[PDB]
């Protein structure tokens, strides 16, 4: 998500000769991610060809693919280079798969791309696989050893138990990944030794994907101090129970409820707050003072007592936050940058248009029809202070 | 309130990087030294000593690892024809009609197997396949006369 949401970095990624998928939880409609892949057909050289990632979390996005499949239906249609599709946090049912490999854009599909995270999940996808014995699928087989979404499925367990009845099926292609970030350690479960160490015979596979070591990269968007922050963190061997940072690394829970891999070490401040306020949520009124601190160390700041502050704290607290100094959002309007924050230039004039219209003893004629013209309003929203 | 739209702050961004949920796994993060290494120098370092490693014990300089410096193949044009399922015309991707020109076709006619370069394949459906001009592969494919 973070990561290869860039078309930048998925391109010169592509560029380099490898198979990446681009990320679909930094976009929340057709048109801004038809931009994307526009972007990256241009920087796509002659021939090169990209897959495509998306989430099976909520129904707002499942929703969101009905006209997000319809569109890589439309682009392939009309033949555009995406050459794969990735459904992720959870396996699709049958008819919902075959939907999806029968799409009219299915040859521009030429495989499907599952994530199982636990044996039930990988033994969904044999039966997707049985489904259309003539196509290939390609199940990426995960940990929660491995980064951001999560699992309490161990890494060889189940690929251990499962790997026979997957051998079954030749439209299957075996993909290891998780914890993995050279090409020493990787070896063995290419050559299939990695089984040798629990005593089943050799367990080869086709192919492995790296997460968490392409976020340190060059052309990856991920900024210098966060990138020496993922650095400087030690790693570790296999995954350890005990609540804890282990190894610059401590897992959370999403507002969902399940869990995340995030990095403990380089900020230790937001996910041990968050173990302590999500533990402690009953008697939050009593610990109030020591939790709304918390939240400004964070940098998730309350507003100074609401009653007692003025309204230009208000409006000058938006501006304070929404607007940096540094990449200077007028500055930041002209490349029409995707980091663009307009709907929080949207959120401050409703709050400055309700100043107004909480003030005044008059009519609201002068007022009102002068901040909503939009060469007059424009102006004065490029310039925050005035 | 504190959960939600937590991933984009590791992407520039000025702020204090301290304050901010950042994604790695458990494990991989000991595989992570390198500061801004390029991707393309990431991937095929795992690529390049998996082929050493594959090359020194089994394959003790094989065949096909001299034959990649030395610029030789496998799947030739006769191969390439019938193997990558993407045909391109400009920018577009096409599926490849050899596909629906091999078995449907009602008679399928093969010339000169063993030999690549007169090799030929054609079709009752008047669609046939040689190489010009060394690394041009050339369908030919009519309708009537
Ligand atoms: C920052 C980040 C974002 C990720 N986003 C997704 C995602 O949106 N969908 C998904 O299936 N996996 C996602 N993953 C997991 C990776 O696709 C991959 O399965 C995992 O990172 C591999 O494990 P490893 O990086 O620890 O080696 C993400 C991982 C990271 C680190």
């Amino acid at each position: 998500t973070p990561t290869t949401v860039d078309a930048k970095i998925v391109a010169a990624a592509a560029n380099a000769g490898h198979w990446a998928e681009l990320a679909g939880g930094g976009q929340v409609t057709e048109q801004i991610f038809n931009d994307r892949i526009a972007e990256l057909e241009t920087l796509l050289e002659p021939g090169r060809a990209i897959q495509f990632n998306t989430l099976f979390l909520d129904p707002y996005l499942w929703k969101l693919q009905v006209g997000g499949k319809r569109l890589v239906q439309r682009a392939r249609q009309s033949g555009a280079p995406i050459d794969g599709l990735v459904v992720s946090a959870g396996i699709p049912d049958l008819e919902e798969a075959v939907d999806i490999i029968d799409e009219l854009n299915e040859v521009g599909i030429s495989h499907v791309v599952f994530k199982p995270g636990t044996v039930e999940q990988i033994r969904s996808v044999i039966r997707i696989a049985a489904e259309v014995p003539t196509k290939p699928v390609i199940v990426h087989i995960e940990g929660g050893r491995a980064g951001g979404h999560h699992s309490w499925e161990d890494l060889d367990d189940l690929l251990l138990a499962t790997y026979s009845e997957l051998r079954s099926r030749s439209n299957i292609t075996i993909c290891v990944g998780g914890g993995i970030g050279t090409p020493e350690r990787s070896a063995e479960y290419l050559s299939g030794r990695w089984a040798e160490v629990h005593g089943y015979p050799l367990m080869p596979i086709d192919g492995i994907l790296v997460g968490t070591a392409a976020m340190a990269t060059l052309e990856a968007t991920t900024s210098p101090q966060v990138k020496q922050l993922l650095v400087e963190t030690k790693g570790t061997e296999a995954w350890v129970g005990a609540g804890k940072a282990a190894n610059g690394m401590a897992s959370g829970r999403s507002q969902l409820g399940a869990d995340i891999h995030e990095i403990d070490n380089a900020a230790s401040r937001c996910g041990r707050l968050l173990d302590e306020v999500a533990g402690d949520a009953d008697a939050v009124a009593e610990r109030r003072d020591e939790i709304i601190a918390a939240m400004a160390q964070t940098a998730k700041p309350y507003f100074g007592d609401v009653a007692e502050m003025t309204y230009l704290q208000w409006l000058r607290r938006y501006v304070e936050l929404a607007i940096g100094d540094g990449n200077s959002t007028a500055d930041t309007k002209r490349p029409d940058s995707p980091w663009l924050d307009i709907t929080w230039r949207d959120r401050f004039e409703q709050m400055l248009k309700r100043a107004e219209a909480r003030l005044h003893p008059q009519d609201f004629g002068p007022i009102e029809t002068l901040f909503d013209a939009d060469a007059d309003g424009e102006r004065l929203l490029e310039d925050p202070e005035a | 309130w504190w959960r939600s739209d937590s991933l984009w702050q590791a992407h520039d961004a000025r702020y204090e990087a301290d304050q901010v949920c950042v994604i790695p796994g458990t494990a991989a993060v000991a595989g992570i030294t390198r500061v801004d290494e390029p991707v393309g120098e990431l991937l095929d370092r795992f690529e390049q000593a998996a082929v050493d490693e594959v090359l020194g014990a089994g394959a003790e300089p094989v065949e096909v690892l001299s034959r990649r410096q030395a610029r030789r193949d496998a799947s030739g044009p006769l191969a390439v024809v019938l193997d990558a399922p993407d045909v391109l015309w400009a920018g577009r991707m096409s599926v490849n009609p050899v596909h629906r020109i091999a078995a449907p076709t009602e008679w399928q006619v093969r010339e000169g197997s063993d030999n690549r370069s007169a090799s030929h394949p054609s079709t009752g459906a008047r669609l046939e396949v040689a190489d010009d001009q060394h690394v041009v592969l050339s369908v030919p494919l009519s309708g009537t006369w």
